[PDB]
């Protein structure tokens, strides 16, 4: 194994890439994109302040990635801490549950495209896919899923504005802005139908399904 | 996920919008047409007296059918948010 | 030993990164501000990590005007691809805004052009529907694949360039209007007839019509008409995407 | 059931008991109790210093990562 | 190209300082070997030579393309070596300070450039 | 058993980094700031009072609302810890109690139930079994919902004024005027004749 | 009791950090800024005077208005401190009194009562003993209310002009002629003729 | 030739003024104003997005600058590598085609006004006009040209609107707004004649 | 008496930050851009020339207007500074005088009197003894008033065109025709044929004299 | 009745008393007053420096947190 | 083989060139976004 | 009537005067003047450096406050 | 005018840098009459001048960006 | 073969050198014949230099990564 | 702890060198005691035993009449050697700790 100085150096260096792991290998991207899109939808670009939404997204990600973290700890961190598995093998052992979690939520089309772009040989099963193919395929699938969720989220908040504008126009009040009238009604809707519990549960199911 | 599902999503959404807006628009249209035909019969022509009963009629429309609209739209949004994690791609 | 030649790796990983990131910042859905900047940068970095080793590395120094010419070339290619893709959504937005304006939804533009009071809500509705359809048809994967493919056609190394080709992209500005007219056509025409019908009502007893009976009727009719017309955009959506894609393939070369 | 707060508490405990053990060894060696050697005292003190530097560096990395995550805009 | 050319003089001077110190350390190591003529190089002429024509090697056992000249002995010795220790240690210290000077100049230039680029 | 003083200093100076996060997520700052932003939107002018004034005023209101909780923490945790009578960890555990009670009193049941569902919690039992990592997101969600409930009803009188003015103007005949332009001074008049700021602070304080 | 020099300069720099908050919440800057923004909105010219011009004008007006308070602070507090006559603590305490008096002069008793009752303060005899933590939010609220009052009053002549031009256009049958295009030049003419800028600044200064 | 670090500083500093170079020195203002006026003509102020109009103007500017870019490449890009001319003699030599283009597109009245604004009496020749006098004059000339092109675009749409309103009035209708009827006819006229391609061709011909 | 080099560098770099403030409150820029902000409103196109084009045109016009003042400052004050015959304090004292005179000639007496009274200043013997704290805000106030005067006067011919077009439209029974869209091209005609831009800039430059 | 300004004042005053005590002890040792040892003088000086650095770090964290809280878009 | 003198010098040169590329691209991207954030 | 410009000028003049006095004393000491000691020269230079650092920090805080105030949306 | 003054300042800074670099280069070859302290002082003066130029550029760029961001 | 492979190779080489020096030092401390103090001390010196080289490479590499991630897209 | 495992060997060697140094100095101090046997430890075997003390009698060289078997020269050389090895162990342990430190500093 490596010398203790080398192990400490590698540990300290790897501690740097934590935001990269959170953004490109974790459930954070979909949740943060959905939150940004929803904030764009309600007409309050500064309502839940970015820090509040970031904290909620962090807690949601921690609750969602719990089984993956548990599997990593039981399979990789526990043997490594007990001097049973070397430092250069704990990483390889722990990268597998995260790889599986990233795979299930990815999409065939992205996998096929990034298997073609690397000029790699045929991948008959998912067990032959390396991380260099799964990483951007997972990223693209997460982006597409987040945008789909946000774009079906956007529809009711535009429906309300449409009906508000039409009703205002029936009576000839053509110089009344419709957004100012629609914003309180959009807030009322998001209050009534458990705006956040339904969204939270839908996102959590969207991961576990 | 399929484009058929998407376009169905838009259609049902915008039919919900049509159902939400149809009573108010239709009530306003009927009031305007009635006031216009009365003006034609009486040979009275001022462009402002047709604007008066329209507001009252449309505002009564929320009194009578408002709960129905509020219950329909909430049900639509609730079902959409509940079915969100099953139309993911 | 312990060489790790850094200039070779930098020159191999830089220019493909510049082109990929130039496409990312302009390509639809991949350029939307809702994505955090670091996610976009990481996607570009990972795509370059996958692609660059197969390409022939360039040796022009970063401290030369040749490097500036290369960077300008990559930026031009990326923005051209992204913008040519964006033209289709521009066309859909145009058609939606025109349907909405014939609804009488925003009448204040006819009297006060650009007076901070405009709501093209139908334009937004069909814009997001078009984005959903583009996501469904996996257009973004194609965009990434074509960004990769333009290398074989046009390598990183400085290559000479043509002219009317730029016009083509600029001439694509016509498509936004031309295709928009057709989408509308399937509804505006009937709306036109409706307005014509209202005219027949105004040829009767003077006044007492229009601004009091025309607006609600035409609003409801437009609503149900284009609600029924919603299933029609998807074949036109695929037609628009195919037009943009094969125009890009023909003209980029 | 893993706990990040529990893991941080365990690590802080490890550092604190290492420091306290070194301190008590120095205590006994200053008091004149037989069986304690000066080289062992110095080595234990230096080990405690290394452990505290470990903790400080991990703190720096964690705080920087948290600040960069929380400085992001949605 | 431009940055490579601007930093090339001091880099080459520092490399030649390293090679000259290797030669001086070899002279110090062989100071008690009978029949060893002390070797040294003309720093300025070899520096200009490496400047005009790039660095080259005899093989690559490998060694530089520098001209190893003989130092004039001070006083005779029966064993037959011309390594006079005072000369060796004076040249060693002088080469040490000049190498540190080269490091300082090169580091100053590189910071003088990061200052511009940083923003 | 107690932590070393170096460990105590490290933990204490590291914990100050979460001060904005504590103030935003865990205190009353979020609801007050959301209500203030919504009121600014409802006034007809988007940036009449600068963000700085509203932020400072919300900070003062949060301090005044949380002063009893701060006093309870000082009596229970800060004072006996500073006198070297309890350890740091036990002081933190004791001081987390009044803040937990404050967070619970304003927490929706459905939010807590959902976030316990997502955290695999099974037999919870006493309201005094909810962990901090489960209680916090539920409190944030309840605060967002409550702030929206307050904002959409703050919007009501200004919509009433807008609709009344637009209806009167168009029925009278002048349909080419912008109703919002004439309505804004009347919105300001309504806000100043009701004592909108004082009553709004009273309502925000009494919401707890 | 006198703070050591390093502590003194630490306090000085930390206080210099809080300068914009003091300017916004303790001086007359906020009211002038709000009135200027409302006036700019009232003329129909949302971006005619650049924000920097109005901010500089408000800063200069605030300096002129607060010159007596600054002179009192210099004469009573800062000058003895600079001649080493008094310590920093007592100098700050003495300098608080003139600013406190100025802020009390421009506050409303109802807001002071609201913040006193909210903070559970004991009965206070006279204006002599009112904590700054109580006075600052009340003064900010009073400034907001006064600024809105002034802006709403200022909105009146332009409303008169808009209504009269709209009526003149409508009585001629010109149904689709918007009145804003005709009203904007006449709003500018009205504001120019009455010497509007200097008159409004003089009115703002006189109200303090 | 001066120091490399100073060259880097100057280059990165000059990179900042790229929007200024695009707006003041090239033709980008003309196409952008023409597009804005044309959009105002059709009665829809948000039909094509501002982003799309900006990108179309950018592509048109790139083509219409392609000859000047080629002259810059011949006079500056190439000889800077062969080191026959470099640094000073070249940057100015490369800027010379821009001077020729802006002299071509600038009216004499604007240049005369900006000269008498700078007390530059002995400005006798027309190829030695300083940049300080040439730039704002060129911008004003571009504004005038863009407004003229916008009015020329306005003429047919105004004619169509007037015709539609006249037929509505003659047919007996006195309440129907002509804008709603005339908008689709404006679009069908714009598409049928293929207005866009001829507009770009004329703009390219307009230099 | 001269400041140290470190203090001189500190003061120079600190004063470099006030460049936008100096430009707005001390030079011609404030009168120019504001008028532009109104002119684009008179033409009926709020879009108009882009914002940056107008800002840069105003900057060039401002430089041309202040060329005499800049030359006088360069001759009287900065030249001895470069040729070492003056200090930084004396240079700051001497170079401001031409700019103070330029500000005073465009300053209305009423505003200057208002700010004196508001600063409780003693009896100022003559223009030369007016403090800068009193001259700056008074100059800004007079500048705003003059800019509004110029803008209102500019608003006249376009009002004439709008009124004539609306009267023609209404006299023919075409009551339902919005005259703004019809009159916009004729406003562009008026600005083109009369050479509106060159005439306006010449008028502004002559107004400052 | 807990005021954060009061606690900040108390901590600042305590730092000041520590610094003043160390300064006076060094002053007295320099004047050759019997009963003062050099080791205690240096130890109290170092303790004063540690207290002042702790105050500096606390002020830095508080000011940073205040600026992050005070710059959000409402 | 290659000595620290060459390794460090090329390492620094690569760092400098990468920083220059990053800064130039940032300037270009800022200019492009300023152009596209226009109002036509 | 207290003016802030006058106070800033006075502070700058004080900093410059202290720096000039230290520089003059060091120059005289280098020239072999008898009645000047090295410890005084170094202490005066350090005091001038401290004063100039205080001036720099005050300028930084003032500039930050001004740039925050002038960045408003009024 | 202003561009001329900026060009003159840049030329002076670059002449400083070139003189320092040439003196250090001559001293590296072992040329007599050039002392180490003079080389170091000239290098530090050149660095100070270049840093001053960088700071002036930063302030001017910030001022230009602030001016160009106004809402007409 | 790749950049990650090269970094892994460099880390393995540095660790192997350090372990070799440590093992020789322990063998000398053990009393086994043939191991000279000169070689032990020189090998420890070389191992320290190699460790410092690795530390510097890590520092720069981290700095470059932070610079790249700071780029605004 | 892994940190102990890295520094276990050098710490045990240093402690064993100190103990043997004490034993050798005790042999020197009791040189004149009649009937005192010179005792010593086998460094390598005890180092094995601690890593995974017993005193061994020194073989006498010259027979004295008072029964003292302590030889000056042998134990003086052993004392100097043990001092040198203690210094070497201190150097090695300090180098390892300093390397572990510069890995962390940053």
């Amino acid at each position: 194994s490596w010398s203790l100085s080398v192990q400490t150096l590698v540990f300290i260096t790897s501690l740097t890439f934590l935001p990269a792991i959170l953004l490109m290998m974790t459930s954070f991207t979909r949740i943060i994109i959905v939150f940004g899109l929803l904030r764009n939808a309600l007409g309050t670009p500064s309502a839940p302040p970015n820090q509040v939404l970031l904290g909620l997204a962090l807690f949601l990600t921690f609750f969602i990635m719990s089984p993956v973290i548990d599997k990593i700890y039981v399979d990789a961190y526990q043997p490594f801490s007990e001097q049973k598995i070397s430092m250069q093998e704990a990483l390889d052992k722990g990268a597998q549950p995260l790889r599986a979690f990233m795979l299930r939520q990815t999409r065939e089309a992205d996998l096929a495209l990034f298997a073609r772009l690397a000029n790699s040989g045929p991948l008959q099963g998912p067990e032959a896919v390396p991380m260099r193919i799964l990483l951007p395929a997972y990223v693209t699938s997460e982006l597409k899923t987040a945008f789909q969720i946000g774009f079906t989220i956007f529809i009711p908040f535009l429906i309300i504005d449409l009906v508000i504008a039409s009703v205002l126009m029936a009576l000839g009040m053509m110089m009344v802005p419709p957004a100012t009238i629609a914003l309180p009604f959009k807030l009322m809707l998001f209050v009534l139908v458990d705006g956040w519990q339904l969204l939270m549960g839908s996102l959590a199911q969207s991961f576990y399904s | 996920m399929t484009p058929e599902s998407v376009m169905m999503m838009g259609t049902e959404a915008m039919k919900v919008a049509l159902a939400l807006a149809a009573p108010l628009l239709l009530v306003a249209l009927i009031t305007g047409l009635i006031i216009s035909i009365l003006q034609a019969a009486t040979q009275i022509n001022e462009m402002t007296l047709s604007f008066i009963p329209k507001i009252v009629a449309v505002f009564i429309a929320i009194i009578v059918a408002g709960p129905w609209m509020l219950n329909l739209l909430l049900d639509y949004v609730r079902t959409l948010f509940s079915n969100l994690p099953y139309i993911i791609g | 030993v312990t060489s790790e030649q850094w200039l070779y790796w930098l020159h191999l990983y830089f220019w493909p990164l510049l082109r990929v990131l130039a496409l990312i910042s302009t390509a639809p859905i991949l350029s939307e501000r809702a994505i955090p900047k670091r996610v976009k940068l990481g996607l570009g970095i990972m795509i370059t990590l996958v692609i660059a080793p197969s390409l022939p590395a360039n040796d022009t120094p970063l401290f030369s005007i040749a490097a500036l010419w290369l960077a300008m070339q990559q930026i031009l290619i990326g923005i051209a691809l992204g913008f040519t893709m964006q033209f289709a959504f521009a066309a859909v937005r145009t058609a939606g805004e025109f349907i909405g304006l014939q609804m009488g939804l925003s009448f204040a533009t006819f009297v006060d052009p650009g007076s901070h009071l405009n709501m093209p809500v139908l334009a937004r509705i069909m814009d997001m529907l078009a984005m959903l359809l583009f996501l469904t048809f996996n257009g973004h994967l194609w965009l990434i694949s074509l960004l990769v493919d333009t290398f074989h056609t046009l390598p990183i190394g400085s290559n000479p360039v043509n002219s009317n080709a730029f016009m083509a992209l600029a001439r694509a500005g016509g498509l936004i209007f031309l295709n928009g007219l057709m989408l509308a056509l399937p509804v505006i025409t009937l709306l036109l007839t409706l307005n014509l019908a209202l005219g027949l009502l105004n040829r009767m007893a003077p006044q007492l019509s229009i601004f009091v009976i025309g607006f609600p009727l035409t609003l409801t009719v437009g609503i149900m008409l284009m609600a029924a017309l919603m299933p029609l955009i998807a074949p036109f959506c695929e037609h628009l995407f195919s037009e943009i894609f094969n125009l890009l393939a023909d003209i980029v070369s | 059931t893993v706990s990040f707060a529990g893991q941080l508490h365990a690590a802080l405990d490890r550092i604190s008991d290492r420091q306290a053990a070194a301190r008590v060894q120095a205590e006994k060696f200053t008091l004149g109790e037989p069986g304690i050697a000066l080289n062992d005292v110095m080595a234990d003190m230096q080990k405690a210093s290394v452990s505290m530097q470990m903790g400080i560096q991990v703190r720096n990395k964690l705080v920087a990562a948290y600040q960069e995550v929380m400085s992001m805009q949605v | 190209d431009r940055l490579d050319a601007a930093l090339r003089f001091q880099q080459e001077a520092l490399n030649l300082r390293a090679q000259r110190q290797e030669i001086l350390a070899a002279n110090i190591a062989n100071a008690d070997t009978p029949g060893y003529q002390a070797r040294d190089i003309d720093f300025a002429s070899e520096l200009k030579k490496v400047m005009v024509r790039g660095r080259e090697e005899t093989g690559g056992v490998s060694s530089p393309a520098v001209d190893l000249l003989y130092r004039v002995p001070d006083q005779p010795s029966l064993d037959g070596n011309t390594v006079d220790m005072d000369r060796e240690r004076t040249q060693f210290a002088d080469n040490s300070l000049k190498y540190q000077m080269g490091l300082t100049v090169l580091g100053s230039q590189l910071k003088g450039m990061m200052n511009v680029l940083q923003g």
